[PDB]
């Protein structure tokens, strides 16, 4: 099950950073990867180590925190598109 | 809760437990005809607070105790969704079921990716769980006491019952059993109201003599 | 038929109506525990005139009267069946009752093929006759008094019914309305057995002190 | 009742029956799962006059015509309502009808006088006649243009379909009966949509072609 | 196997995939309802290899195939009894998950003592896990193409229906995706017979002409 | 197709906050929803509205932005697990 | 079974009392009596000739004319109380 | 218990129309139904709101009114039938 | 929609705009105040494919076409969200549409920045535009013919009335507009029921001869 | 009627009238935030016996007692239906009330018959001779004291209010008045929950202490 997380947090307060560096370390500990800022992806081997981690996630979440969670596919992961931010010849057929 | 009949000169309020002997015969048949008729006849009228009638749907009316079947669907669930509640207050427990159901998950998943066929699935939850354990009341071992006390535990349970009522119940109960009912009574808060042709000695009760008078009784 | 548990010195018979009356509220209460459990309970007995125990499939135990329902599958289907074999004794009704039926499934078969639409039919049966009908005992009863003659009647109308037993009916009724029971009870000749907590003056019954000694009232 | 897709330029109306010949196969069949998932997909969009969007459960879809189930429990209630108009609008055999009924109700009754319980009863209607004769249609033996035939005559008897479509169902019957069905469902009203991927002669009908032109065709 | 009808002269074998075409729509017609009617109609036959007759509990009958549903009561029933058996060939794994399932027992049990009402249970059992599981295919499909494809895989899957049927499933699928089909029909093994109002070019098919005689073609 | 969206991007100059807003105002316009901050969600009916969404995106990205997208199923898009939130010595009360 | 059968049309035009008058003849003549204006009644030998006397009532009931039926008991029927338009002494009790 | 009550009165005088009119009004007044003229039926709840019932209509007949009162089972007030409307000359036209 | 009534022999179908003259004053003054009262009487009988009978509050009875009020709080409702519709399917105009409210915006709120209380808003929508512009149908200088084209274009925007129906409106209308109404109702799908003493010349329509005999008349 | 927060050990039970006093400005504060907030906070929780929450709307919140207003068009039409029950209960009083109505019904027919016009009228009721004479309650001249006492005369009337709730109330009232308003709600049944910030001496009344602890106090 690969495990699609995002991360955020108020990072106003000193102790808000230092949390938000805490709980980005404890996921990198755990495995996570951080693909860009506030995105982040773990493979879980079953439903056991999602629950568990799931469980963790909770207990490690720091205050004012929030963590999005999604369940995908290898397939869905590989069909993942990161945009980073007007075509002058513009191809409607084959791209050649 | 003030229940009233033409009998009676003010309607009376039923708190709590409430013990109401009929010492007629002919008018205690009479109101218990009136309690299993309620919704035809127009004489025996039951209002909470706000003065409206409740319905006959939601009048609970027991005669025998054992006879009544304590297992309903609802019950069940509402207990089910009771005990979820109860697990779910714990964090430590909930965490090793998720453990446990975990595992388990995870060795019919392998199962599931050794056959030939594309199979999925969802989870195994809690609820579930329960249901498949077969989680339900015991009536069939109980005596009469546990089987009026487990009425009483489950008229909390009972969403649509605005009050319960039961018929020459506090005759099998002996008076140290009947002061455990009402006591237990006061802490659910419930409505129980018992009709008795004699008076039970030691216990508060409302007394309606063959003059047709109604006086409050100590004993 | 008689009755016999652990407390009694020797079973005592229950012949026609027969009151009974327990002194004792422990002894009661397991008594009547004993009655609804006696299929899982072996302490409480009963033996008939063969001496032979009969099962709880034959006992018929009624508490609440009023919340007894007349109108049951069982009942109903014994019913039916017996109007059906009344019917069957008869063959020229019942051969007036087949052409009845013919020329109504004639009429509506006509009609059938008078619509659009294909329509396929079966037939029709007196059984299906009666329970289009909705034929069931009648279910008026003004008082527990009318309540319990129904299920004397209904108690005397089922074969399978060796005895019926009541638990604390007694106390609804006016010691007229118990005599006209007993008379009742009396001319019908089924074995009815009351338990009541405490004695009822005027009538005949079996007192149980709390001694466990059982004495004859009147 | 106007259909649309992506594929046109404008929502085509369906009245009355319509023949849609769909010549490119990714079309057809995309356009045939756009039927299935019809909730799902946005894609197929399906309105009225008010141009209200009508539910999957006001569409109704058929592909296999043997083995849909003619026979449902409003359908056959509908029906035995139907019937029952029918026997009442003739005075004279609902006059009848009530002779033989009343004749059988004596003897029944007699019957139960005859018993020694007390047995009350209400009556025997019409409506009790039929259920009780098992009045159903029959596609047992039916041929498959008798089976569209009565579910063209059924869709009247459906409540909450707004509209039936056949998927590739014009196939197995002739060119007179697919006239026969045409003609038929001008007289029924009902609107009928059906879906093929070659085109039919001699029949009205909108050509699509491989270019995705939308062409009405007269043969 | 073999199918034989009053039309043809002989009976023509049906190996791997097959596709049938019937250039008249009466004999097509008339056909498809031979083939619903099966078991009440004796004209349509189906003798296999051995020579012997098959009921209609053994003929897969196909029409619609987004409108079959993959799961069923009997193919659940099936499933869940191949799972249970597949656990069951391993006595170590079945013995740890009885121990899993004792401890939650043991758990929800300790919790339901706790409770203040009496509570009364039976057991949990393997069957109960994968039913609460909810074990089934997956009926995800985009395509009716990969729909086919389940079906012929569920086809394989079971042994009691020895052939399938599809009535006008193949003008839903292009020439290629036709292709796959028969080569995926013919590396699964499973007998597959078509029936088409026409005949389709490119490949191989048995052309029943209007004269009734059969003709192979590619 | 369920899409899930993170954007993240430096805040700091005033340019680049107005960017973020503007940028958030048009993922709200687009039919997204924020579960969380830099995370949103979006039902997109078919693939042909998921990839004019991804060719938007990548169109209305503001500059240094960065967006990841993920595909996940409506019923993986449910199982979304938001959480929001071992020590030897407890302190309730001053921190010192 | 016992039939009460309640009678009523507007009398004003000739045809219509002539009406009246024809139909409480059939009504005479079918067995019914009349215990006062407008108030008959019938006693019905089984349901069978209850259904055709509903055909036949129906059949005859003269333009605008309004008939009631009603089934009712022997009992019932004993207990009909007919008043026709104060006591000094009133007892409760026995009443000797 | 379902009391069907008939009213019949001379009508010719005014005073006579008056009290009828009054007369009807106190049976709509109690409760009671008009089925057809004449013809009215209520639903009494008990013996006791009977009894009293029929004190009232002989305190409330007028002069020369006419009131039968009949006792129909609830069943059997539902049981009751309306109609509301051999020849071997039929004139279709004027009557002559 | 078939239309039914004591005088027709069979009922008659009404599909996109429909010509019924009745020759006799007798019988259509009968019918139209059948139609005003047709929740009250049961002799004239509208019913659609599904042969259940329309209420009174679906059908749309239309006789004075000046005095009926075309602008109403659902018809102007839906109307905007039509042309909000409409400005959503360009994306140049709703873009161009949304820079300049975001100008506004930006006023708006440096003007509450500048005061003293603090100050919080929302947003400034297209409906809220559109409903601040006050947009409406104008038939203060509306000819008749306009009027009527008017309300046969908002009948698609009525949701609850299932048929429109026209009492002598044909005599106002000269033939080529009543041309021209037939061949706009025949695009907008709505079913229009017209009712003339009088037959018109040149258009299809049913007669019904003071013999009360219904047919077909091209002219 | 349980109602329970963070700082409480047990929810605790609110029969009849209930005097909760909070030493501490803090937790009081923030109490009676989390009643005007309730909808939106889950910290205080209100239950009934079953155990289900009520709703906002359910509860009724009172601070100000001059400002709220009494009379609205719920409470004035239970009212009037009351009045009128407490007429029809007296049947002398009623035939008089019918006479004058019939006698001023006989005088305005007169003059409609005086009329050109043809007029139709029905009748003059009980209910629109008590609307016509606008009975209402009136809170201009009276008292804090009486407010609050007419507040729980008409909290029977509200059929929506499950609890009545009443913040810092008991300033305003002396000792004996609190008496008279405890003892008229022991009648009239409602539960009614004060708060204060301040003990009040001689009713009982549970406390809740600057250390979070909760105690019952006669005084
Ligand atoms: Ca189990
Ligand atoms: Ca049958
Ligand atoms: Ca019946
Ligand atoms: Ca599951
Ligand atoms: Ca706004
Ligand atoms: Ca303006
Ligand atoms: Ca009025
Ligand atoms: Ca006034």
């Amino acid at each position: 099950m690969r495990m699609i997380l995002m991360f955020d947090m108020p990072t106003d307060t000193a102790e808000e950073r230092k949390a938000y560096r805490k709980f980005r370390k404890f996921l990198l500990s755990e495995g996570f990867i951080m693909h860009q800022f506030s995105v982040y992806s773990k493979l879980l081997l079953n439903h056991t180590a999602n629950t568990a981690m799931v469980g963790r996630l909770k207990a490690n979440n720091p205050k004012k925190g929030n963590i999005t969670i999604l369940t995908v596919t290898e397939k869905q992961f590989a069909r993942m598109i990161y945009l980073y931010g007007e075509e002058r010849l513009v191809f409607l057929g084959d791209n050649y | 809760m003030k229940i009233n009949f033409s009998l009676l000169d003010e309607p009376m309020e039923v708190n709590l437990g409430t013990v109401l002997v009929i010492e007629d015969v002919s008018v205690f048949a009479q109101l218990v005809k009136e309690f299993y008729q309620y919704d035809e006849q127009s004489n025996l009228t039951i209002f909470d607070s706000k003065i409206r009638s409740i319905r006959s749907s939601e009048l609970l009316l027991i005669t025998d105790i054992l006879g009544y079947d304590i297992n309903t669907s609802q019950v069940l669930k509402l207990l089910h969704t009771d005990i979820v509640s109860q697990l779910n207050d714990k964090p430590e427990v909930r965490s090793e079921i998720d453990s446990l159901v975990s595992l388990i998950t995870d060795i019919i998943m392998a199962e599931c990716i050794e056959n030939e066929l594309d199979i999925e699935y969802d989870e195994i939850t809690l609820l579930e769980l329960i249901k498949a354990l077969g989680v339900r009341i015991e009536t069939k071992s109980c005596t009469v006491f546990e089987k009026i006390f487990e009425i009483l535990q489950i008229f909390k349970y009972l969403v649509k019952k605005r009050i319960l009522v039961f018929v020459n119940s506090l005759s099998y109960f002996s008076k140290d059993e009947i002061y455990q009912i009402l006591e237990y009574t006061k802490l659910s808060q419930a409505d129980v109201l018992f009709l008795e042709p004699r008076q039970i000695e030691g216990i508060q009760q409302f007394i309606l003599d063959k003059d047709y008078i109604l006086m409050p009784y100590n004993n």
